[PDB]
């Protein structure tokens, strides 16, 4: 699986490695997928870029 | 924030249940963004669709 | 310009018409590019693929 | 529904909020959607990094 | 690197395997990657599913 | 089509632009688009925002 994670831009570099092993991890234990077949990207964004349920920042 | 995961047809309800719960917890917690806030989609195709390690997967046996 | 929407399988082709219509307009109206520079894409799938405000959905019945 | 739009950097804030603004309202008398369950990204690119119908920038 | 490629369904397996084989080759000569590192996915779809030039397309006929 | 590529940042802008038209001319090579038809999105990306086979600081998960 290759998995896209947008979210806002503010995270340190460490924290963003840290989610991104957490999302393998995740994947891993839920769906079976072996680590080496999992694909993870981040992708940051300022929040006026980005709305949820209708909702402007 | 919004989260999509692209792989092949074949999981199960219960795996993509497994795989939601899991994704939104993380998400979470590195955001502080509740649950409710987390958007997810699942983008399911044909094994033929995937090159993962170089090599065009088959269709998912499960 | 390139536009996306992920949504559930069921809407008709007039609505996917509509939206079309609608999106390449704002979209033009804002970027001042002309709707046939606007490339738009609908990527469709099963209920259980979505999850909005923390639940899965159920599959789009076409009413309702 | 999800919609991700990929434009040209350049617009103000306030611009970007009523583009969102705009996509929801748009998707909601297209398709019937809630507003409360429309998604919107917006999504700012270089004009070197995007081509439109094979065009190369420049 | 990782590559996504949105297009009408009714494309052969033939084809697909061509069209990755020429991404992953261009990717690698301007990344420096290998083709194992190189992950892509196609996303097919009907053909009312898709807009170019100001329209909605026909399916696609082989 | 619609492709996007997504990349390490480090690219020059011109290696950047003759990436797309290889994208270009790739898909019409394989599949008989139409230039016309193509559409290509370069995305660019800290590695470290990247994770490929599980892989973080180079090792796997």
């Amino acid at each position: 699986p290759f998995i896209e994670c947008h979210i806002a831009t503010g995270l340190s570099v460490a924290r963003k490695q840290q989610l991104i092993r957490d999302v393998i991890d995740v994947t891993n234990k839920s769906i079976g997928s072996d680590p080496k077949i999992i694909n993870v990207l981040l992708v940051e964004h300022a929040e006026a870029n980005m709305s949820i349920s209708g909702r402007i920042h | 924030p919004m989260i999509s995961c692209d792989m092949r047809y074949g999981r199960t309800d219960e795996q993509k249940r497994a795989l939601s719960a899991g994704l939104l917890r993380v998400i979470s917690e590195a955001t502080g963004e509740p649950r409710e806030n987390i958007f997810f989609v699942i983008r399911e195709g044909s094994g033929i669709n995937f090159v993962e390690h170089g090599e065009h997967l088959p269709d998912y046996v499960p």
